[PDB]
């Protein structure tokens, strides 16, 4: 997953 | 009976959270899975999969269905003091344990100000551009 | 912490003691009787009214040489409070959910115990309005 | 010291 972007 | 305030700590708390999430057996990130790793689950419209570390704060999206949970939360937020915790939540003690809802307040003033940060940034940034425009 | 369980901390049943008559000279001073478990719960007609928190034990007519522990074992030696002996903050979450479970169980058998007696009043005046009627009267 | 009543 990734950070909120 | 704990008050609402802590219920985030404990693990089929935010195991409940995860209502309608994709990702079931089969899946590396399972609700137990991210439940375990300190996740819950905070969809919106336009990120239904969003989830967020309720101790640090964390916010992750884009979760695929061989994703540790745990390996991400440690990759994307290192700092977070719920990855220390070894011992399951009865086996703290109460010192352990307002030791921590203590660090989870700091997480949550230095997150609520990093958002601030990011707003007037943003504001600025149309102000700015109004100027520039005017000035033509 | 949550209202609820403040009472579990001595200096919180300290705090109760408004008005406490004994204070130091005295072997049952607000700090010896939180210390032991009990708050104060004042009224007009039992002024020096108190309560184990955890036992819900009510004792009135307290004296000066009394100590409030050696009274809380006399009055209510069944109270798990009593069997404590680490402080607060060493208790595993584990071992303080299990008493507060045991507390909310006082709590209703104390309330409970409450309600057959007061039943068992009315049951009696009921029974007796009957009888006199029963006289012929 | 004693119980209520
Ligand atoms: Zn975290
Ligand atoms: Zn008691």
């Amino acid at each position: 997953a990734r950070t909120k972007q | 009976t704990l008050p609402p305030a802590w219920q985030p700590f404990l693990k089929d708390h935010r195991i409940s959270t995860f209502k309608n999430w994709p990702f079931l057996e089969g899946c590396a990130c399972t609700p137990e899975r991210m439940a375990e790793a300190g996740f819950i689950h905070c969809p919106t419209e336009n990120e239904p999969d969003l989830a967020q570390c309720f101790f640090c704060f964390k916010e992750l999206e884009g979760w695929e269905p061989d994703d540790d949970p745990i390996e991400e939360h440690k990759k994307h937020s290192s700092g977070c003091a719920f990855l220390s915790v070894k011992k399951q939540f009865e086996e703290l003690t109460l010192g352990e344990f307002l030791k921590l809802d203590r660090e989870r307040a700091k997480n949550k003033i230095a997150k609520e100000t990093n958002n601030k940060k990011k707003e007037f940034e943003e504001t600025a940034k149309k102000v700015r551009r109004a100027i520039e425009q005017l000035a033509a």
